[PDB]
DNA sequence: CATTCGCTCTGCTCCTTCTCCCATCCTCTCGATGGCTATGAGATCAACT
RNA sequence: AUCGAGAGGA
DNA sequence: AGTTGATCTCATATGGAGAAGGAGCAGAGCGAATG
């Protein structure tokens, strides 16, 4: 029973799904979009990222 | 970009309040001169507000585009929200 | 019972809830009203819809 | 001349391998780490004249 | 002072 | 232009999830050689 706002949830969506294909929110999807390398390194794998 | 047609928001966002209270209250804290009458009032912040609200604050806000344009807008220009 | 889900279930959550911020940190609302990511690709033309 | 045969080249499974990650902040105590003696030759250049 | 371990708080 | 002395420095003795590579292998189809 609990809400959330609709933009929330319209904007995860999209976020996973903007690149054509399904994105994960995990080191396999964030860490392989165009993103720069020092975005890429303060999330997980870093000085493979670097 | 041509200034005739500027297309972004006529409001002042809440961003832009912040930041333009707090750089104003930071030059008059540094002896800037001040553009409205004082009631006595000596904190910097609170005479940034009263310029504020009298349009008086002498700042030019450059809001850049994504594509690198911009357009620029006086706090006179903009309607303020609160 | 609950003490042991109250305690275990907590890295879980708190792995999801980081792994969202990082993959939508830079998502803004532009000065165009076209929600974009530091890429500058447009996720959505308008917030919401 | 219509096969037919043999040989090369994909590309589809099913491993083995391996690399990555695992809430936030704060307090305290406790154990451990914890590195010769000495006499010679001999090169340097700081520094006296 | 560092490193490690353990016990605690929300 | 010639002479001294510290000082350094050698050397002596006694869980799990996804991704990537490889092998197996089936079989398509190409071209040579029939028969």
């Amino acid at each position: 029973g609990s809400y959330v706002n609709y933009r929330h949830l319209a904007l995860l969506c999209d976020t996973m799904t903007c690149r054509g294909h399904l994105m994960a929110i995990t080191r396999h999807g964030v860490n392989r979009q165009d993103t720069g390398p020092l975005m890429k390194c303060s999330f997980e794998e870093t000085v493979d990222v670097l | 970009q041509a200034n005739q047609k500027r297309i972004t928001t006529p409001y002042m966002t809440k961003y832009e309040r912040a930041r333009v209270l707090g750089t104003r209250a930071l030059q008059i804290a540094m002896c800037a001169p001040v553009m409205v009458e004082l009631e006595g009032e000596t904190d910097p912040l609170l005479i940034a507000m009263k310029e504020l609200k009298a349009r008086k604050i002498p700042i030019i806000i450059r809001r850049y585009l994504p594509d690198g344009s911009y357009e620029d807008w006086g706090v006179d220009e903009l309607i303020i929200s609160d | 019972e609950g003490l042991i889900d109250t305690a275990v279930k907590t890295a879980e959550t708190g792995y999801i809830q980081r792994r969202l911020i990082k993959s939508m940190e830079s998502v803004m609302v532009k000065y165009d009203a076209t929600v974009r990511n530091s890429i500058n690709q447009v996720v959505q033309l308008r917030y919401g819809e």
